[PDB]
């Protein structure tokens, strides 16, 4: 059967989490509240001990990173490290050259993408 | 290292400073007492976790009104920290 | 290519194999035991179903689909097989030869006239073809492990076929559904 | 009730023209309330013979009889089509999941 | 790391001291000594050359080579690839499947084989009132009673 | 070593009877208001009953318990996921507490009505009583000093056929009719 | 005692545990706005809502999707171990408003700047901390220079 | 708010929070004893710590 | 392994020799289940653990020897399964390729599956047995004797059925030995 | 669409979740 | 457009003649192959495999005179929670154990009671203080905690609870 | 839309509605070696089974087989 | 177009859905609140009499523990005892003054360690404390 009769009280079983968890001392009278108030505020893993340190195994948020180019703040701080012409990169609000097609009614498409939605585009491009 | 169910005693400890933060100190004292006996048995001499938990124990005594108890305990913390290889920089700070 | 264009053929004198005597990587004779299935007073397609289950090797817990490991079923007394109600008359067997005049529609009764046992072979073929079609070896190899005899007399006494104790759980008589 | 025609709409899957959740006496009485605000004891309703076995269940036009018990005392005769009954006219329309229930 | 011994022996780091692409030099400065102090057994060899191969390479104890390309890869990344080199025996790569989870197949009780359960048969929980049996006295009376009762109601 | 809890406190019911007595069993029947259908509980249902979700991988002991400790007893560490799941469990508690609170506030201000359901529902359903106060629901009051009599539900299982086995009862029972397919 | 239980009496409301048993994309946009206000996105989700009349007006419209279960607040106070003398009003008065997805706000832009403002409040907390320090220090130096010169 | 992301130094390292509250306590004590130079020394230290951070 | 314990002495002496020898556990790890012996090696989905560490497995569904089988209702206690982390590695790439026929877009997605490779060291069991259990009438048998079958089993032939299919009568009347003696 | 996060939600992976080492007193001191 | 020419070009050694030789043909063959296997792996093969597993468990039960249809339900009712794959591993590599499971199912052995709601201890309703002491509920919860600490494995903490609760008094210097 | 070729679970003997009763599990297995599986009750709530070993079982099978073929003599 | 009929089992499930809906609206026609005494057990009058007759006869339900709690007398039996407990309970994280006329030398946690500082928590799988205290201050 896919029609299941049972109190939906079980879809949220509370046996593992009583109020003891969110209110740590409620069997005393004092209503102190410890809530972990999001998934956002997670600090990170931390070792319980000096003896069993966290293993170093990387994710794609680390294992893929490039070498640091000096940004504008670093060269301001310490001009000693501006050594060459490649450091002299312009205002950070320059993204780069125009890399794609701005296609009417569909976004910015990609070069070598679908031209199915370019009709108005191609026609606009040749010019009470 | 000799087996101790550190998961449960840790549980017991966190419950401990929930008691402390909640303002009832005698209970935090009892809890820390247990946890301290456990760690005391589980780790070798002058290990960081030992000196940590007996810092907390010192703090619990102090709040209850056992002052010389707190004193003695925190001095044990210090002369332990000195005898350690390379103590946690946060621990010496918390300690003193 | 991996499989050869020049093939064993039915006209070609070398001939088609018998998979019982054949030796191949996916064929195992070691762990097999023999069964004796009395079809007296049992419904044809249900007998065929169970027999197909043993033949195929689906009744063993170690059954792996690639590996062909059967058990030999000796199906005895096909002549006494029961087909419920009107069905002996009303249930057709069809096939199409590739040529003009490509339809044969034949009553179960007629197949039974010609051979009683060819009927059992028919519904066996069906119950095996259910899960094994897309490759030839897996269609043909199992079937040879059914030994059909239309009465109580069979050569296999030396295998000591164990009586297969089976009572069909199914209450209703069989039904014919062909789209 | 007799002038009213109570509109019903429901789900039908498969082939022959069937409601997959047939009507019972309680939801004839229900629609009677919902639409015409006629409040009656649902045990007074009775079905047709063919529909007594399956419930109502068929698409399109069904009818069933409502028994109005008390009148000989109001002396009701010939001013209605008959004394004890009323033909309740049901129409069931098949609708998809958007517009239906059940 | 098998029964106490790392499978990784050498790590080969080539880099140029003066020219360009700092990432490897940076690595050698900040992240390498921590690696050396944590895994002492491993011989690290540095290969200065004018045009450095920008790959890191490990060598294992079965004589198996493995490399990771570090070109303009940040020092953190390089440190990570190192810690990947240590953690593998470089012996195999199987897929991760249901079939491959247990690396070998063992049975402590024994393996199922056809003749293990074969000679077991269907059995009953309570003792059977066998059809052919010498009827007791109470038995005779009860049964003949039943027969007679049926006969009576019929007749 | 090994951990088994159905609970936060590790407590439970007395899993075994006293020796020589009868055991208490769970109700096998699916929990449904109507008496007649009588289905056994599904695998899934048993999983809901035993305090998981419908699946082995959520809400049970098969979640809340660590996969491993170290050998000496040091416990494991907090996943982003483990933390997120704790936040979920608290989201349910916050939900419950807040809802309850809203009810208590509403009642405190007297916004909890004495008439069951809403207006939209009341006009749909002839089950809920007319809550009319000083009059009798149906006309004027019944005098103080059974539909089943005249209403027939008798479902006739087999349809009675025409008597061809009698010559006269054949002709007398004649239904004069011409069948018509709709146009 | 064959009599009415002598009270002071208390009134106790109810709580709806609501579980969504069907795909909301099968249904019209009204039913979906309702299922939204019941805080139910997909099939399989489960929520807890108050028993006040508005909520019932909602559950009534989606009742062919949702399945429902009821708890009176005593039964609920039991379901989580809650000491009987502690109501839910105070329990709610304790827990932080900052709890995940805090509010219902009208458009995703407003949501964006609500989170934004949250962060900005943090910055201003630490900044105002530092500035408080500098103010107090400035005061000590002024009273010191004034008491030293005089 | 992905652009404005901020993390309080009172969290991501507990050391600075500890020494901060340390000096806060200290300065209170100095204000009770009546020591001005102590109070100023300590406040200045606390500031320099915060903006180092 | 501390042996099995019971308030009853006889039961202890009887079932103690049954716990000696090789054992297997059924283990719950990372939402997969493994059947695990003493010298075995498995690959769990990645645990964060330093290599060459010493691990204990907390969730244990079943234990068994050549003689006893301990079936946990959902979990078991007292079981000690000690393993040793051997490797941490990505496993053989599963490449996914996603291309919608109409659109020109192609996505090459790499799934190396992160895994921890574990080698089991020890398995020890020390259960607390309450009492013997009658299977057919659910009860805790008050007194325990090994000498006799707790639930004896009877053969099926009344002769009250004609069409019952006969197995060879040697399998049909066969009595089983007393094991615990 | 907008998320209610009503079902269980695995958190995101974000850089602040890096495992930060405990600064140590130097060896000699 | 990216057809992944550069990676798949390396694989071409796995194809027979026309495709293995000419680059384009091979790339079409490989793109098709990989996309097909991807689609199959996500939407289909799961069913094939669990069909296999189930079949095996079923036949292994049929040796013992029942089938999947009963054993599934009963395994759920006994709160056993063996995944189908694991019952297969048991059936093939551990026949006696599998059988033991079937025997647990077929018996009437009361299935384990449902989980329990965490309950409030009576000492919460004791007003404190009545008229340097611990709230009775808190210390009860400490008994409860400590006990559960001693319940896991053997340890040098000993099996006696009381002095282990009073352990804090040994870190105390008597004034 | 392709026909389903996956392997089917075999049909099972029909239950008589006495199965709706609690305390009567719907797995009916009583076999030859059934009495040999002894049940004990663990403090966990788990159970503990005691059974013969692999080759004890197999040797029982051997005894039964030899005892079946004693009369007629063993075929190949 | 739909050609072959809807199998029996499918419309069996359809019917089941219908009375799941029914079972809902029964719950929706129940009263908003219930008047209870202080002394008596939380479950005295209950709508479940018909459901307890039908499904509850001998078997154990999933809610068994809770129902055990509901059928025993209320621990707080009088309003005076209620306000005698309730005054004694304290709110820790609250905003605003907290009364002390009693002992000035007893310090709370906050005015010892300041507002920015939580105690160092053991963080393991089984014990998880809240993370980033300075997040929640809205
Ligand atoms: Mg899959």
């Amino acid at each position: 059967r896919y029609r299941l009769f049972h109190p939906r009280r079980e879809a949220i079983p509370m046996h593992m989490c009583p109020a003891k968890t969110i209110f740590p001392l409620i069997n005393s009278n004092n209503l102190l509240v410890k809530t972990r108030n999001s998934w956002e505020d997670f600090t990170g893993r931390k070792e319980f001990d000096e003896d069993h340190p966290l293993p170093v195994v990387g994710s794609r948020l680390n294992g893929r990173t490039t070498q640091h180019k000096w940004n504008h703040w670093d060269q301001y701080l310490n001009p000693q490290i501006t050594q060459s012409i490649k450091d002299l990169t312009p205002t950070p609000e320059y993204v780069g050259m125009r890399c794609g097609h701005n296609m009417i009614k569909m976004g910015w498409m990609k070069i070598g993408g679908s031209w199915k939605y370019s009709r108005g585009y191609n026609d606009r491009r040749r010019v009470r | 290292r000799p087996y101790v169910p550190l998961g449960e005693v840790a549980k017991l400890e966190l419950q401990g400073d929930y008691y402390m933060e909640g303002g009832m100190f005698q209970e935090a004292l009892e809890h820390y007492g247990v946890v301290a006996k456990a760690y005391n048995y589980a780790y070798p001499e002058n290990h960081a976790q030992r000196i940590g938990i007996r810092i907390k124990l010192s703090a619990a005594f102090r709040q209850t009104g056992r002052l010389e108890s707190s004193l003695a305990n925190i001095e044990e913390v210090l002369r332990m920290l000195d005898a350690s290889t390379r103590p946690s920089l946060e621990l010496i700070c918390e300690a003193l | 290519p991996f499989k050869s264009v020049l093939r064993r053929h039915k006209h070609h004198p070398e001939g088609l194999p018998l998979y019982n005597d054949m030796s191949k990587q996916w064929l195992c004779r070691e762990g097999e035991r023999w069964w004796l299935l009395d079809a007296r007073g049992e419904q044809l397609p249900r007998v065929a179903a169970v027999a197909a289950q043993y033949i195929t090797g689906q009744h063993r817990p170690d059954f792996t689909p690639g590996m062909i490991t059967g058990d030999h079923v000796v199906i005895v007394n096909i002549k006494d097989v029961v087909m419920v109600g009107d069905q002996w008359i009303r249930v057709p067997i069809t096939w199409q030869t590739a040529y003009p005049g490509g339809k044969y529609r034949i009553r179960l009764t007629d197949m039974y006239e010609r051979d009683p046992c060819m009927l059992m072979w028919w519904f066996l073929k069906d119950e095996v073809n259910r899960h094994f079609v897309r490759k030839l070896k897996t269609r043909i190899a199992p079937l040879e492990k059914a030994w059909l005899y239309e009465d109580s007399i069979h050569p296999h006494a030396d295998k000591n076929p164990r009586p297969l104790c089976w009572t069909d759980p199914e209450v209703k008589g069989w039904k014919y559904r062909d789209p | 009730v007799n002038t009213g025609y109570l509109l019903f709409g429901r789900q039908s899957w498969g082939q022959g023209f069937l409601i997959n959740c047939p009507l019972r006496k309680r939801d004839v009485a229900q629609k009677l309330w919902e639409q015409y605000k006629v409040r009656i004891d649902p045990r007074l309703i009775e079905f047709r013979e063919k529909d007594r076995r399956t419930g109502i269940q068929e698409l399109g036009h069904n009818w069933c009889w409502l028994y109005l018990p008390g009148a000989e005392e109001l002396g009701i005769n010939r001013e209605v089509y008959d004394n004890k009954r009323v033909k309740v006219r049901i129409h069931v329309r098949k609708m998809n999941s958007m517009f239906a229930l059940y | 790391s098998r029964n106490g011994e790392l499978c990784l022996k050498k790590v080969i780091i080539s880099y140029c001291p003066s020219n360009g692409a700092p990432n490897t030099r940076q690595f050698l400065a900040t992240h390498l000594p921590h690696f050396h102090a944590k895994y002492p057994s491993v011989s690290i060899d540095l290969r200065p050359r004018l045009w450095p191969e920008m790959a890191i390479t490990g060598v294992y104890r079965d004589g198996s080579e493995r490399s990771y390309n570090t070109k303009n890869l940040s020092p953190m990344g390089i440190f990570l690839r190192l810690n990947n080199l240590v953690s593998t025996a470089n012996d195999y790569d199987q897929p991760f499947c249901a079939s491959h989870l247990h690396f070998q197949r063992r049975s402590v009780q024994g393996t199922w084989n056809p003749w293990l359960w074969n000679y077991e048969t269907e059995r009953r929980r309570t003792e059977a009132p066998q059809w052919r049996r010498k009827l007791s006295e109470k038995e005779w009376d009860y049964y003949v009673g039943q027969y007679s009762a049926q006969m009576k109601q019929e007749e | 070593y090994s951990e088994a809890r159905s609970n936060y406190d590790g407590t439970s019911l007395p899993a075994w009877p006293a020796p020589g007595k009868k055991p208490t069993y769970p109700a096998a029947l699916s929990e449904l208001r109507l008496p007649q259908p009588r289905m056994r509980k599904t695998r899934t249902e048993w999983m809901y009953y035993h305090g998981h979700g419908g699946c082995p991988g959520k809400y049970g002991p098969s979640r809340e318990i660590a996969d491993f400790e170290y050998a000496d007893g040091t416990p494991a560490s907090i996943s982003g996921r483990r933390f997120a799941f704790k936040h979920h469990q608290d989201h349910l508690l916050v939900q419950l507490i807040r809802a309850a609170a809203t009810v208590e506030r509403y009642d405190a201000s007297g916004l909890l009505p004495r008439i069951p359901g809403t207006a939209e529902q009341r006009n749909w359903d002839p089950a809920i009583p007319l809550f009319l106060d000083d009059v009798d629901e149906q006309g004027r009051p019944a005098p103080l000093r059974d539909p089943s009599a005249f209403v027939s539900d008798t479902v006739k299982l087999r349809d009675d056929k025409r008597p061809y086995w009698s010559r006269r009862r054949w002709a007398l029972t004649d239904k004069f009719l011409v069948p018509k397919s709709p146009k | 005692a064959a009599a009415i239980a002598p009270g002071p009496y208390r009134r106790v409301g109810n709580i709806f545990i609501v579980h969504c048993d069907d795909h909301p994309f099968k249904h019209s946009w009204e039913v979906n706005r309702m299922l939204r206000e019941l805080r139910l996105e997909f099939k399989g989700q489960t929520t807890i809502v108050p028993d006040i009349p508005q909520v019932r007006k909602r559950i009534w419209r989606v009742r062919h999707i949702v399945k429902v279960d009821v708890l009176d607040l005593d039964e609920a106070k039991a379901l989580i171990g809650v000491p009987e003398h502690i109501s839910f009003t105070d329990l709610a008065s304790q827990l932080p408003p900052s709890f995940g997805r805090v509010k219902a706000v009208p458009s995703p832009v407003i949501r964006s700047k609500m989170n934004f403002m949250k962060l900005r409040r943090m910055r201003l907390r630490d900044v105002l901390h530092r500035d408080a320090l500098e103010l107090r220090l400035l005061e000590l130096k002024r009273s010191a220079m004034k008491n030293a010169e005089q | 708010e992905e652009k404005f992301v901020y993390f309080s130094p009172f969290d991501y390292d507990r050391t600075f929070a500890l020494v901060d509250q340390c000096l806060e306590r200290a300065e209170t004590i100095f204000n009770e004893i009546g020591d001005v130079e102590g109070a100023i020394r300590v406040l200045q230290q606390r500031k320099e710590m915060i903006d180092k951070k | 392994a501390n042996g099995l314990r019971c308030p009853d002495a006889l039961i202890t002496r009887t079932l103690n020799p049954l716990l000696n020898g090789p054992k297997f556990a059924v283990i719950y790890c990372g939402n997969h289940q493994y059947k695990v012996a003493v010298g075995d090696v498995i690959a769990v989905q990645r645990l964060r653990v330093e290599i060459g560490s010493h691990i204990a497995l907390k969730k244990v569904l079943m234990v068994g020897g050549p003689r006893f089988t301990a079936i946990g209702r959902p979990l078991l206690e007292g079981v000690r399964v000690t393993a040793q982390v051997e490797e941490q590695k990505r496993m053989r790439n599963v490449v996914s390729l996603f291309a919608t026929p109409g659109r020109r877009h192609v996505r090459w997605v790499d799934a190396p599956h992160a895994a921890t490779i574990i080698r089991i060291c020890e398995i020890f069991y020390s259960p607390n047995v309450v009492g013997e259990l009658d299977k057919y009438k659910g009860e805790l048998l008050e007194t325990f004797t090994p000498g006799q079958h707790t639930n004896p089993v009877y053969p099926v032939d009344d002769g009250y059925d004609v069409f019952r299919k006969k197995d060879k009568e040697a399998m049909e009347n066969a009595t089983t030995f007393l094991d615990l003696l | 669409v907008t998320r209610l996060y009503t079902s269980y939600y695995t958190g995101v992976l974000y850089p602040n979740q890096l495992v930060q080492p405990k600064q140590r007193l130097p060896a000699d001191v | 457009h990216y057809r992944a020419k550069l990676e798949l070009d390396r694989i071409r050694s796995m194809l027979r003649g026309r495709a293995r030789l000419e680059r384009k043909v091979g790339l079409k063959r490989l793109f098709f192959l990989m996309r097909t296997q991807t689609r199959y792996r996500v939407e289909q093969q799961a069913h094939w495999e669990r069909a296999i597993v189930r079949k095996n468990v079923d036949s292994a039960a049929r040796e013992h005179g029942t089938g999947w249809q009963h054993l599934r339900n009963e395994l759920g009712r006994q709160n056993v929670m063996l995944l189908p794959r694991s019952q297969q591993l048991l059936a093939q590599y551990e026949p006696l154990a599998f059988r033991a499971v079937v025997e647990l199912c077929a018996s009437r052995i009361p299935p384990p009671p449902p989980p329990v709601v965490a309950s409030v201890p009576e000492e919460s309703y004791t007003l404190w203080p009545p008229a340097s002491l611990s709230h009775p509920a808190a210390r009860v919860e400490l008994r409860c905690g400590v006990e559960r600490v001693l319940r896991r494995g053997p340890s040098g903490l000993g099996n006696n609870v009381n002095e282990l609760i009073d352990a804090w008094k040994e870190f105390d210097v008597s004034p | 839309p392709k026909k389903d070729r996956r392997f089917r679970v075999q049909p099972l003997p029909s239950l008589h509605a006495n199965s709706l009763a609690d305390d009567t599990p719907l797995v009916t297995t009583t076999r030859t070696l059934s009495p040999n599986f002894r049940a004990f009750a663990l403090q966990d709530g788990g159970v503990f089974f005691t059974h013969p070993s692999h080759e004890q079982v197999m040797r029982v099978g051997q005894n039964i087989l030899a005892e079946e073929t004693k009369a007629t003599g063993m075929t190949s | 177009e739909l050609l072959h009929p809807l199998p029996v089992r499918a419309r069996k499930m359809e019917w089941l859905k219908r009375d799941a809906v029914e079972e809902n609206e029964e719950i929706l026609r129940r009263p908003y609140y219930t008047i209870k005494s202080y002394a008596l057990p939380p479950a005295v009058g209950r709508q479940e009499s018909i459901h307890n007759s039908n499904n509850i006869r001998g078997g154990m339900h999933s809610s068994h523990s809770l129902d055990l709690i509901m059928r025993q007398p209320r621990r707080v039996k009088t309003p005076e005892q209620l306000r005698a407990l309730r005054d004694r309970l304290r709110f820790i994280g609250v905003t605003g003054p907290m009364p002390q006329a009693t002992s000035v030398s007893t310090k709370s946690y906050t005015d010892t360690y300041g507002s920015r500082l939580r105690p160092r928590y053991p963080e393991s799988w089984d014990t998880v404390p809240p993370h980033q205290p300075s997040r929640e201050l809205l």
